[PDB]
RNA sequence: AAAGCUCCUUCGACGAGUCGAGUAGUUUGGGAAUGCUGCUCAAAAUGGGAGGUAAAUUUCUUCUAAAGCUAAAUACCGGCC
RNA sequence: UUGACCUCGGAUCAGGUAGGAGGACCCGCUGAACUUAAGCAUAUCAAUAAGCGGAGGAAAAGAAACCAACAGGGAUUGCCCUAGUAACGGCGAGUGAAGCGGCAACAGCUCAAAUUUGAAAGCUGGCUUCGGCCCGCGUUGUAAUUUGGAGAGGAUGCUU
């Protein structure tokens, strides 16, 4: 960590104190991958396959129209990130069935 | 400025029941005392800094300590609730003299414990002998492990040989100069940036 | 109908096992 | 009935004092149950499925 | 009380911003000038100091342990050396304890 | 185990299978009667996490609920007041259709302790719902220390009192700076800052 | 037989018509930053929520929702003393 | 033909449970107008009265998807202060919190998501000579273990 420079403003601000480096907390592990969890993902979408907006924005990328795609999947989602990344996951799953086919 | 439009009257707290209530909870803690002794009627609670920067000039009593302080001072954390130590899993430490602090104030209270064996007959080799159960015992923790010093000494005497030079330029100056470079730290990096570019351009 | 005194002691095995190794203990604090 | 007879067969060589290594043998029986199925074919234990209609 | 009332002797007569979410602890900042500066000082040891008892000594003043972050300069000092340790402080209040021997130093 | 397997199933409700399964399920309970017990949760993935188990005293019923707003039972539809520039159409009941779910179905079965609730299925008219209700004077539920916190009678008719999952969602418990006026019960903080405190020596 | 401590290559499952978005009503000091409900759309895996001014990019800090239990300090124009 | 599952039924079958009262306080739902704004559809009265449902000796809340921005605090509740403040408001009458801080009181935990798989180890009920034996529930999962503060696998030598 950076050491604090002990005055009340400016950059690194604030009075000095010898900063601990932690062991990460269990509870900050939530959102990584395992692998488990990976192949029973990757299972259930080979069963069920793809919903009819999803059909939609990949057949979009497969005509190439990636703004279109992202402002019709923001419009169906609702944000833009959850958009730019529903986006990039179609993306590799184009990217997989083209290195199969 | 009177707020007297609604039916307040309906909602009238008075307090007559002060003294009286005061009375109650003498006697509740009295009953607890008596229920807990020999032990205190209270836990051992770590020393912590207010938040914000109005509170931070002074120390406090916390809820319980970190399970860092707690491996540091070679107390389990299934025994440190058994012995009247309040343990708190969400604090963590961030710096080192809070966790030496806390480590001090956790091996003093294991130096002034006294411990029972669990039965009579067979006491245990971590269990206070019968030669050494009888002290003169506390019952308050928050007096005899209180916040000793809250503040920090607000005068001392040094030298005058002693006397720091202080801050070049002066330290309004200082205070002007780091508010500034704080208020212009990302024109100067765009400014950097341009003229890198520039001259990766034109080298 | 309310619980029987049995049905309202009993504990699970690992508050048991927590129970018999740590239980509250009789203590003091020298002053 | 056959389980209870074979823990008080068993029962009796330990209170004579013998070993259950040397009383008693792995067993090999149909493998049940639905969780318990399918983390055998994750661990690639089963040799072959049978599933309900 | 009712008998001191007029009423019974009348008796047989009748801009600019919005702020959402302020927090006060920002802008918490007491200030103290230096013309009360040495009654910070213990009083024995103020008077010692004055009176010149403690020629190779300088009192060394922390502000937030009294309470205060800002040093301002209303007043003067004494020809005395003495440490001062605030947050903040105004440019004449630095310049009177100059002039005063000293020096102000500064924390967070 | 499958569990995980029914949970990203689950997940995927648009999904070809789904929503097939979802159909036919969805002509069966609309076959059925309106409150009926059903024999086994029909998401036991669902059941299993909310606190379903397969032992005795464990009940399912699974019951539909009429979806949409909430209207005003004043004659001819019409109020009689000052105007208020919406009809009766645009009303919102407070709780959720989950909510009335649990209720009926705990008076239907007045004998039991509604746990909890899950959605299974809905159509453009009825919202369908499966409650798990717990025996409280089974001995099987009487012995177990995970559930015989429910036996006491502090927990009779939990769904009433808004004391399940959509009734502390509806009441709005959650900690922070966007729940201040509802985090302790909202009609009691309001009695609090609305009550005048006067001290003896004021 | 169970149980604690110490160290570690590695593994480390964590709740979906839910979160979130739009809209309408109601509510709030939160009529730019509030909650709740109905309707429509509808998620993800260092992901998600929050960080009281809308948006994009790069960071940072905190927690870990959509399952559940739990005494005390608090209230009390009803009942009993 | 004989039987097994699944679903749905019958019984004055065996054993249980609910209703009503009370409702000062408590948890929700639903919900005014007089009044105050010159009148008045925003507003105020008021998220109140009346109406409906549900509890207890307290209830509720409660062990952070918190507060913060600090040298960081650390479940909930209540008092004092914050504070008539930040903020909201026709044509303005008015409305109005929170974090920190002091105190009273303090207490922590249980599941789902893992195969016991070298052995459903779990449980309701019936009959008993009170030792047990049966009929069943349950593998579409009942015990042990684990809950993020972690834990699982190892290694290690002492403690309970």
């Amino acid at each position: 960590p950076v050491e604090r420079t002990g005055l009340i403003r400016g950059l690194n601000k604030g009075h000095k104190t010898t900063r601990r480096v932690l062991k990460e907390r269990p509870s900050r592990r939530k959102g990584a991958q395992s692998k488990r969890t990976q192949f029973v993902r990757s299972l259930i979408r080979e069963v069920a396959g793809l919903a009819p907006y999803e059909r939609r924005v990949i057949e979009l990328l497969r005509n190439g129209k990636d703004k279109r795609a992202r402002k019709f999947s923001k419009k169906k989602l609702g944000t833009f990130g959850r958009a730019k990344r529903k986006c990039e996951e179609l993306q590799r799953i184009i990217a997989e069935s083209r290195r199969a086919h | 400025n009177n707020h007297f439009r609604k039916h307040w009257q309906r909602r009238v707290r008075c307090h007559f029941d002060q003294p009286g209530k005061k009375v109650t909870r003498r006697l509740a803690r009295r009953a607890k005392a008596a229920a807990l002794a020999p032990r205190p009627v209270d836990k051992l609670r770590p020393i912590v800094r207010c938040p914000t920067v109005k509170y931070n000039r002074r120390t406090r009593l916390g809820r319980g300590f970190t399970l860092e302080e707690l491996k540091a001072a070679g107390i389990p954390r299934l025994l440190a609730p058994t012995i009247g130590i309040a343990v708190d899993h969400r604090r963590k430490n961030l710096s080192e003299e809070s966790l030496a602090a806390n480590v001090q104030r956790l091996k003093d209270y294991k130096a002034r414990l006294i411990l029972f064996p669990r039965k009579s007959n067979k006491p245990k080799k971590a269990d206070t002998p019968k030669d050494q159960q009888t002290a003169e015992t506390t019952t308050s923790l928050r007096t005899s492990f209180g916040v000793e010093q809250p503040l920090a000494p607000g005068f001392t005497e040094i030298s005058k040989s002693e006397i720091p030079a202080g801050i070049e330029g002066g330290a309004y100056r200082a205070l002007r100069k780091a508010r500034s470079d704080a208020r212009l730290v990302g024109v100067r990096e765009k400014r950097a940036k341009e003229k890198a570019e520039a001259e990766a351009n034109k080298k | 109908r309310r619980l029987s005194k049995e049905d309202a002691s009993r504990v699970l095995e690992k508050t048991k096992k927590r129970l018999t190794h740590f239980p509250q203990r009789k203590y003091a604090v020298k002053a | 009935q056959e389980k209870k007879e074979r823990l008080l067969r068993e029962a009796t060589a330990i209170k004579e004092g013998k070993k259950k290594e040397d009383v008693s043998k792995k067993p090999y029986t149909v493998k049940y149950g639905l969780n318990h199925v399918v983390g055998l074919i994750e661990n690639k234990k089963a040799s072959l499925v049978l599933i309900a209609n | 009380p009712t008998r001191f009332s007029k009423t019974r002797k009348h008796r047989g007569h009748v801009v600019g911003m919005r702020h959402f979410h302020l927090l006060r602890n920002h802008y918490w900042r007491p200030s103290i000038n230096i013309d009360k500066l040495w009654s910070l000082v213990p009083s024995d040891v103020r008077e010692q100091y004055l009176s010149g008892q403690k020629k190779d000594t300088a009192p060394v003043i922390d502000l937030l342990s009294h309470g205060y972050a800002k040093l301002l300069g209303k007043g003067r000092l004494p020809e005395i050396p003495v440490v001062v340790r605030a947050r903040y402080v105004s440019a004449e209040a630095e310049r009177k304890v100059k002039e005063a021997g000293g020096v102000v130093e500064l924390v967070a | 185990g499958a569990l995980k397997y029914l949970e990203e199933l689950s997940k995927k409700k648009q999904s070809d299978v789904v929503r097939f399964l979802l159909r036919v399920r969805c002509w069966e309970y609309r076959q059925l009667n309106v409150i009926h017990r059903a024999s086994r949760p029909s998401r036991p993935d669902k059941a299993r996490r909310l606190g379903y188990k397969a032992k005795q005293g464990y009940v399912i019923y699974r019951v539909r609920v009429r979806r949409g707003g909430r209207k005003r039972p004043v004659p001819k539809g019409a109020t009689y007041g000052k105007p208020t520039n919406q009809g009766v159409n645009q009303l919102k009941y407070q709780r959720s259709l989950r909510a009335t779910a649990e209720e009926r179905v705990g008076r239907r079965c007045s004998n039991l302790r509604v746990l909890n609730s899950y959605w299974v299925n809905q159509d453009s008219t009825y919202k369908y719902y499966e409650v798990i209700l717990v025996d409280p004077n089974h001995k099987a539920i009487r012995r177990d220390p995970r559930i015989n916190w429910i036996c006491n009678p502090v927990h009779k008719h939990r769904e009433c009192r808004g004391l399940t999952s959509t009734g502390k969602k509806s009441r709005g418990l959650n900690k922070g700076h966007r729940f201040n006026k509802t985090r302790a019960g909202r009609r009691k903080t309001w009695k609090r800052h609305n009550t005048l405190s006067l001290w003896r020596y004021r």
